[PDB]
């Protein structure tokens, strides 16, 4: 029942990251409105209109006070993380 | 320049619905948040809803929760408020307002406001009666009419200097009243005709009234 | 839920001069902190958001800063356009939430009112009712009293006032207070006053009439 999170008010905390068990994760902070759910995404080079994101954090929320991290899987290659309308690469194994 | 142009105020009847739209121009509308924000009478600002860039996000305020629904096409740029099971604590102006980035607020644009006024009374004409005279004063009573607003002016405009138009009071009767007045020199009472010209466009009542000594 | 709470109320300052609103929040609302400025009859203006940052086209005597739970906006030249409700908007959590509001005036030099009285007309005579009109004209400050008084008995709950927004030429006020009876008891009466307390005036003032003269 929370909004999505102003896609204009992201900044990395921590940029997408190695998590040592086949994952990446980031954390993300937010100077919106809140509380909010995360619009988290990600895509393939080369192919903008296919989601790649798989979120081993489903649902994530800026909380009132708290939330931020995602943990995600991506397939090989080159992907796009988007944030909102934050971005970063990732080169996935 | 941005432009917001709200239409769809009037009278309703309680329990009834209004849906009220805002026409948007000057900028790339599917882009930004759009809100309502709303204003009893006399009163402060009062936020009544949201709506994301996209459509996905929606949130209300708890005094209209379950009765309002927001939603935007983002084809024809515009934005609405369904509000049902309308409630005397209803009435107020209401704007559009823009958002600068995808939801949030603050409110960088606002429209120019439409009049909600929830209530059973009927639409009702005023009557304008003569309020007769160094200075003089003088001026006309605009009583028993429904909804606001009336417009006055005073020899058809070319009289503004000295006059005071005042905010109507809503009587027992559910029905508002106003005043207005206007100075001027005693010597000209016998010379200069005064006239005051009402205009009341909810009943399409246009009375014009000489003042007489 | 987030309390806002502006202070003070009202703000008289003397124009080119300076003025200073508070905003108070119940908890912390980092710096997701707006303020709008409302004039008459016109739609909000936003002025800053972000707790310091001016929006689009406001002129550099308005800036504003705080952070947290206390926020202030400051004026540091009025200019007369400057003249307004100014209101704070939270918007650091859903829902956001507006202040009260503060209104600016003028301040300027005491003025006493000039006092009218007006009559019924015979035109609303022939309605069966009959309204009394007394015009407090051009007065500062804005605190006025105003008794009816028929056949020298003191009136009470059979007349409404009004105020209007305070001048732009000479940041004055003024005041129309009806007293309303039926026909028959405005002819069961003779004399019907209208008595004036005001700053400027050294003692109250009284405007009558005798029904038919």
């Amino acid at each position: 029942t929370y909004t999505m999170c102003d896609k204009t008010k992201f900044t990395w905390k921590r940029i997408p990251t190695d998590s040592g068990h086949d994952t990446v994760v980031m954390e993300v902070a937010f100077s919106g409105t809140k509380p909010c759910r995360i619009p988290v995404r990600a895509v393939a080079h080369g192919s903008p209109d296919v989601n790649v994101a798989m979120l081993m954090t489903p649902n994530p929320t800026i909380e009132n006070n708290g939330g931020g991290f995602i943990e995600m899987q991506l397939p090989p290659g080159d992907n796009i993380i988007y944030v909102g309308e934050l971005s970063h690469q990732w080169f996935q194994k | 320049q941005v432009q917001l142009v709200e239409s769809g105020g009037g009278v309703v009847q309680p329990g009834r619905s209004l849906r009220l739209s805002c026409a948007a121009s000057g900028f790339t509308f599917s882009n930004y948040g759009m809100h309502w924000v709303r204003q009893a009478p006399g009163k402060g600002l009062d936020w009544v809803a949201v709506i994301s860039y996209d459509a996905i996000s929606k949130s209300y305020a708890d005094s209209v929760e379950g009765r309002f629904t927001i939603s935007r096409d983002n084809s024809k740029n515009t934005l609405y408020l369904q509000m049902n099971s309308l409630r005397a604590e209803d009435s107020a102006v209401y704007y559009c307002a823009k958002s600068p980035t995808a939801i949030d607020p603050p409110f960088d644009y606002w429209g120019q406001g439409t009049l909600v006024t929830v209530s059973s009374a009927s639409t009702k004409g005023p009557s304008v009666f003569p309020l007769a005279p160094g200075t003089a004063a003088l001026g006309c009573l605009v009583k028993d009419y429904f909804p606001e607003p009336v417009t006055v002016s005073w020899n058809s405009g070319a009289l503004t200097s000295g006059v005071h138009t005042f905010p109507a009071v809503l009587q027992s009767s559910g029905l508002y009243s106003l005043s207005s007045v206007v100075t001027v020199p005693s010597s000209s009472l016998g010379t200069q005709t005064y006239i005051c010209n009402v205009n009341h466009k909810p009943s399409n009542t246009k009375v014009d009234k000489r003042v007489e000594p | 839920e987030i309390v806002m709470t502006q202070s003070p109320a009202t703000l008289s300052v003397s124009p080119g001069e300076r003025a200073t609103l508070s905003c108070w929040a119940s908890q912390s609302v980092s710096s997701n902190l707006a303020w709008y400025q409302q004039k008459p009859g016109q739609a909000p203006r936003l002025l800053i958001y972000g707790a310091s940052t001016r929006a689009t086209g406001i002129p550099a005597r308005f800036s504003a800063s705080g952070s947290g739970t206390e926020f202030t906006l400051t004026i540091s030249s009025l200019q007369s356009e400057d003249f307004a409700v100014y209101y704070c908007q939270q918007y650091n959590n859903w829902p956001p939430r507006f202040g009260q509001g503060t209104k600016v005036e003028i301040k300027r030099t005491v003025a006493a009112p000039s006092v009218f009285i007006f009559p019924p007309s015979d035109e609303q005579l022939k309605s069966g009712t009959a309204s009394v009109v007394c015009l407090l004209n051009n007065f500062y400050p804005r605190e006025a009293k105003v008794q009816w008084k028929v056949d020298n008995a003191l009136q009470s709950g059979n007349s409404q006032e009004s105020v209007t927004e305070q001048d732009s030429k000479d940041s004055t006020y003024s005041l129309s207070s009806t007293l309303t009876l039926s026909k028959a008891d405005y002819e069961k009466h003779k004399v019907y006053a209208c008595e004036v307390t005001h700053q400027g005036l050294s003692s109250p003032v009284t405007k009558s009439f005798n029904r038919g003269e």
